């Protein structure tokens, strides 16, 4: 009774048998940007059927000794459908995010999943290098993956200093094995301006960090991939122009 | 009525109830007396944390508990009065001297020099507060002496001094302050100035559009409505004072508001503006032990 | 009753402590409200 | 003028002081503010999260291994599994959540505080453990028949796979220090174990071994007193 | 007397402070004002009037000229007239007009601004420009066709010589510095060009060179935030 | 050519939405414009032995500096009540117990 | 509510602050008002 | 500012005094107090 | 001079110009030698409740 | 990645063992006719 569950949006759908609950971060739908908090004298675009729907990302195999991987968001969405196209040829962007993250395995399989998100997840350089002119910084496809979407180093750090284990204050949703088998997350639009670029600025990262690592005995099925899937909802799009792809 | 798809969800639109309301808590909450309940089916302690949801196993549902008029405080809790405490923010080193022949010091305002000050106001992403500013100045010996002082804000845009007499001193628009080096502190109070709607600590993007490198990545995450401008520092005079003088700037965060918490820094610091450490040497959080079931 | 002797609103003190807390939107950020005594799944 | 009388105290700089300073602009009017979610107003709100506790912090358990206490199938009955002291401002597992990282900007904690067990096993993999909170006294029990008598809970594997224990508020003060040792152990507040109830049982073709998650948080009931410089932190030079 | 103590930001001097001071002459009845047409009690009058922008700004353009775009008649079409940054706080046209001269005197400016186009040729030589206000992005367009997509306007000669341009104001944060350069770019405003609709189409016995003059202002939701000294005056010793 | 300023608004020449600016305008009134103290007149005292005069004599002029020169004669006319505030130092800038 | 120590009214500090502006007379100091919306000419 | 005089007084420490003192911990709610019996509140109970 | 408050878990300063003497937020009173005595109220701080 | 693009389901194993995708009328005319190759394509539905 409450372990099914369908999420409808557009013209996609997901169906989920053992998934149990609907992480609403920090309890505020996403909405449109009220008159009171505007900036710009402009009249968005809404068509909130062409973008808010599901894209699915490729997959990522969970190996035994995986690491953990991150997604930018708006970034993954500039490359793909009518939300990419309405992000290259917009100046302002604003909209809300609802992550659903599947990895399957059988009641054999053993481990856990963290799949979190990072409101601007400012990643670091990894070295010793104290002077600002020599230090190293995360190159732009390190920083900005895209549809592809990164790797961790040393997830530990979450790769920006902070320890993994306080990551649980951040809008967050467990992959246990044994009781669920996909986490989704309703994520409203989060940044300190009304509207924001969407090919500059990434608003938030998503996490998901193999915290419990896999365990299978032989015999049992050892390509266990996880697919994420993105539907931007409330999405408003400003500032017309020709196409910039960054 | 011609097209109805339109108009049902534009009247359906509005102010979806995302009821979360809190409420006045003055202070610590007690508790209410508990008896043993055999009782099948109700379980308070089996919880689930893959939901997302934290556990609310409270005491009364867990052991049988007394009955406690809790009159502890909670208002020292607050960040109101958690960033009430003034701390140190940056220094200007002031060589006067006839080998140093500039006459000023300029000091670009950056809060995340000091790690006193930046590991507590990193801990929440949004921030947007009035500052307390407060100028001590010495010698480098630590003495007091006669000599008056101008502080100049140069606000970004304006001209920054080029010499000890220049004419940006002139401060006809700049705020300025003129005190004696053997005065009270001085003091002044800021307002929230950033373009934007808050003081963001990190900026997950770039300033500008463009080609960006894969070397020398020098412009990620800085974002320019932090950057509030610039401090400069003079000895009021004509000729060269000979001393070493030492300015210390304390900043106290009042009227504050923080936004979207953050996971407190482990590792240390390395760089002012990025939030760099080195993967050689990783300081776990916790101090190691001998064994796991030997709790010291 | 505290006071400002300027007329800008950013030189007050303290001006108002407030006791807000509201713990349901980081310990129970979810949809359907979790019963405190019931299973949770 | 007014005759006034100039007290102790004149031309000192408080850094915690609570008075008004001079404004710099005169006539301003701030970038209004809009609604930004997430707003958080007391410390409070987040020493209630759960945050996980890197209980497994020995050495050769580099990694992220420390957040992992192992579970495996003994075949001697009533054995130790996993203990930790429950005391935030102690260095140790507590180190790592964040109401232990939050406990230490301040002096003095007061409060029930929670730990939560997720299993992540298999799910064919049954078992149960015996969570007991023993207040202070002698060190940690020796076997299981010592450490039944403190307050504990017995925790059944299965569906909804966390249980949590709640570390009741036994102490004679209305507040405990967050500095331990030397004659500061007077503020301890003894020590959380985690025992075999009975066994780890698996059927043929799952693995052996599995790992708990340990999460800690603050009950309803904490509260904090006077302010400290934190000591988690160390800067030699300016960060230039 | 009356207990009292010295806070820190005694005996200091803030040049902005708003304060009292002992007058020098008691019982002073000033000279009374009479009625000076022409007062202005506020910057944002000011920078509502239309005032020409030195958009010709280019070497070999000296004295007057650089008032002056030119127009003539070209032989191939959808071909560019001119193009200038609609930031008034960057060097350039607008560090002509009066908009652009006290919007530095400020640090962050909010608001739509205006351009407009009065056309000095003759009566009998007609045309159509393109006037396209490009938010930011990539540089400015290369064609026409890419112009287009912006903020745009066609603007028709014959009688009411002048159109105007309302350059809207599609920014993120509410304000933007007048600095630019380096990372300061991030508050760039874009990039408004003037190309050719159609033509400048003459009869015999017309010149075939005509002259269009911009004007630049801001819109009546403009307005400023802090002060700040302007970087547009010298001065190396006293005026003796 | 008719001598007044364009009136083309925003929402006249595109299609607009709807905001409640709560913008600031109070910086921008010549009050607080003028509000903020400048350099005006420095004057030189050598009361050194070699200076046989004693006194230094100012004859009141803010047109001598710049800074301040620039703002006040964007206006033509203007009428005000002024504040003068003087600082005092030695050559090196030293204070030192004179009257 | 502000306040001056001395019986001379120019040694008070920001006696009154004024939100009063009137630009047409500097934008449009026209004898016959131009509408906004038809063609001047 | 405000017209003011010092007088005779300033800048001593008279150890007897009865004044205020700038508190270090603004936001301060101490440790509640309990009922302990034999509560003395003048010396005049102890001469008897 | 400064005088800085050390409560009992904070790091007590190790040097005359160690990072400790920051105080972000532990209390501190910077005054003067030729200044009036500094003078400031302290609360009852006891965990117990006398 | 390019299928995923058009109408499309996320179908979940275990209770409940079979999903229904309902493929809309999504068309120009009102009906489709049964015949198709040659220029009769212009009826075409699309493909799941
Ligand atoms: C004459 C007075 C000079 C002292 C006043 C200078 C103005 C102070 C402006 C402070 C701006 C807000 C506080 C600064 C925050 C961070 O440093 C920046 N966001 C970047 O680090
Ligand atoms: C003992 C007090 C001495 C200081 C007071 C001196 C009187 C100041 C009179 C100021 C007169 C109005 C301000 C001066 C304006 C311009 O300098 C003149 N119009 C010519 O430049």
């Amino acid at each position: 009774s409450d372990r099914v569950a369908q999420l409808t949006v557009g013209n996609s759908s997901i169906t989920t048998q053992e998934a149990a609950n609907i992480v609403l971060a920090y309890g505020e739908w996403p909405e449109y940007c009220p008159d009171t908090d505007a900036t710009a004298v402009d009249k968005p675009t809404r068509p909130d059927v062409s973008v808010n729907r599901f894209y699915t990302l490729d997959s990522k195999m969970w190996q035994e000794n995986s690491t953990g991987w991150y997604w930018k968001f708006p970034d993954v969405l500039n490359k793909t459908g009518v939300f990419g196209q309405n992000a290259q040829f917009h100046y302002l962007y604003r909209s809300g995010f609802c992550l659903h993250v599947q990895c399957n395995a059988s009641k054999f399989h053993q481990g856990a999943l963290l799949v979190a998100v990072i409101p601007e997840f400012v990643l670091a350089g990894r070295g010793s290098n104290t002077k600002p002119n020599e230090a190293p910084h995360p190159g732009f496809n390190t920083t900005f993956p895209g549809t592809a979407g990164a790797s961790f180093n040393d997830p530990y750090v979450l790769d920006s200093g902070v320890p993994l284990s306080q990551s649980l204050i951040y809008p967050h949703q467990w992959i246990n094995l044994r009781t669920n088998n996909c986490a989704t997350i309703i994520v409203p639009y989060i940044n300190a301006v009304p509207f924001d670029s969407a090919i500059n600025h990434s608003n938030f990262g998503l996490i998901v960090v193999p915290v419990s690592p896999l365990k299978y005995s032989s015999g049992a099925t050892t390509a266990i991939p996880i697919t994420v899937t993105i539907a931007p909802l409330n999405s408003e799009f400003g500032g017309l122009r020709q196409a910039v792809s960054q | 009525d011609p097209v109805e798809d339109i108009i049902h969800d534009a009247l359906s639109s509005t102010v979806r109830r995302a009821i979360t309301s809190g409420q006045d808590v003055n202070t610590a909450a007690g508790t209410a007396p508990s008896s043993h309940r055999l009782e099948t089916g109700r379980v308070p302690a089996l919880q689930a944390a893959e939901t997302g949801a934290t556990s609310n196993a409270t005491d009364e549902n867990m052991i049988e508990t007394r009955c406690v008029m809790n009159r502890n405080g909670v208002l020292e809790a607050t960040i109101s009065h958690f960033f009430s405490r003034s701390g140190l923010v940056g220094v200007v080193n002031l060589t006067d001297g006839g080998t140093d022949t500039t006459g000023y010091a300029v000091w670009d305002i950056d809060i995340m020099g000091f790690v006193q000050l930046r590991r507590k106001c990193e801990m929440f992403t949004y921030m947007r507060f009035n500052a307390e500013f407060t100028f001590v100045t010495t010698t480098e010996n630590g003495e007091a002496r006669p000599f008056m002082l101008q502080y100049m804000y140069v606000p970004p845009g304006a001209p920054k001094p080029t010499g000890r007499d220049a004419f940006q001193w002139q401060t006809a628009t700049n705020p300025s302050v003129f005190v004696k080096l053997t005065d009270p502190p001085a003091q002044v109070s800021v307002p929230f100035m950033s373009p934007a709607s808050a003081y963001q600590w990190f900026y997950d993007g770039y300033p500008t559009f463009g080609q960006h490198p894969e070397t020398s990545n020098t412009t990620y995450g800085q974002c320019p409505n932090n950057m509030m401008g610039t401090f400069a520092v003079r000895v009021v005079s004509r000729v060269a004072s000979q001393l070493k003088l030492q300015t210390r700037v304390y900043m106290k965060l009042k009227h504050v508001r923080a936004w979207i918490p953050r996971p407190i820094r482990s590792q240390p610091y390395l760089l002012k503006n990025f939030p760099n450490y080195d993967s050689s040497k990783i300081t776990y959080s916790a101090r190691d032990r001998a064994s796991i079931k030997q709790a010291n | 009753t505290n006071i400002n002797y300027y007329k800008d609103s950013y030189a007050a003190s303290a001006s108002r402590q407030d006791f807000t807390q509201d713990p349901k939107k980081f310990t129970q950020p979810v949809l359907d409200s979790i019963r405190e005594l019931s299973a949770p799944l | 003028g007014l005759p006034t009388e100039l007290r102790p105290g004149t031309n000192q700089f408080l850094t915690t002081e609570d008075d008004t300073a001079a404004p710099i602009l005169p006539g301003f009017s701030p970038t209004p503010s809009i609604h930004i979610p997430g707003e958080v107003r007391s410390l409070l709100e987040l020493c209630r999260v759960e945050t996980i506790l890197e209980v497994n912090n020995t050495t050769d358990a580099t990694g992220l291994n420390r957040l992992l206490i192992p579970v495996s199938a003994q075949n001697k009955a009533d054995e130790l599994c996993a203990a930790f002291m429950v005391d935030p401002g102690r260095i140790g597992p507590w180190q790592s959540t964040l109401v232990g990282q939050i406990c230490r900007y301040y002096t003095q904690w007061s409060g029930s505080l929670k730990v939560t067990f997720m299993f992540t096993g298999s799910f064919m993999a049954t078992g149960k453990m015996l969570i007991a909170y023993s207040p202070p006294g002698s060190a940690q029990p020796a076997n299981r028949e010592t450490a039944m008598l403190g307050t504990h809970v017995i925790w059944d594997f299965g569906l909804q796979s966390s249980v949590s224990l709640v570390i009741p508020w036994i102490s004679n003060t209305h507040f405990r220090t967050a500095k331990t040792g030397g004659n500061y152990d007077y503020y301890t507040a003894g020590v959380v174990t985690l025992w075999y109830q009975t066994n780890y049982v698996v059927p043929p073709e799952t693995p052996g071994e599995a790992y708990i998650i340990a999460m800690g948080a603050a009950q309803d009931n904490f509260t904090l007193k006077i302010c400290k410089d934190t000591d988690e932190v160390t800067q030699q030079a300016v960060l230039q």
